């Protein structure tokens, strides 16, 4: 138990978690565009001129 | 063109009728028209009325 000074280390291992990327890199999934306003069907001339 | 003329007016003023089998248009009771003036947006038929 003299606890002498040992030599300098050769290198460094570093352990850390890696993320999973099987999900991302996929084609994007955007929010679907709301439709442009379309005229309602069944619009008729309700007003007829008097006389 | 008679059907376009019938639709560019109020329902009732243009009587489109099959005389020969072909359709011709005539004014029938022009009191019904509201002057929407929609015939003036049809470029071909704004010269015939």
């Amino acid at each position: 138990g003299g606890l002498t000074c040992a030599s300098a280390p050769q290198g460094t291992l570093r352990i850390l978690e890696g993320p999973q990327q099987s999900l991302s890199g996929s084609p994007l999934q955007p929010i679907p565009a709301s439709p442009p306003p379309q005229i309602p069907p069944g619009l008729r001339p309700r007003f007829c001129a008097f006389g | 063109a008679a059907e376009e003329l019938s639709r560019c007016f109020s329902p009732g003023v243009i009587e489109v009728q099959e005389v020969q089998g072909k359709k011709v248009a005539r004014v029938a009771n022009p009191r019904l028209d509201t002057f929407s003036r929609e015939i003036f947006r049809n470029e071909k038929l704004k010269k015939v009325v």
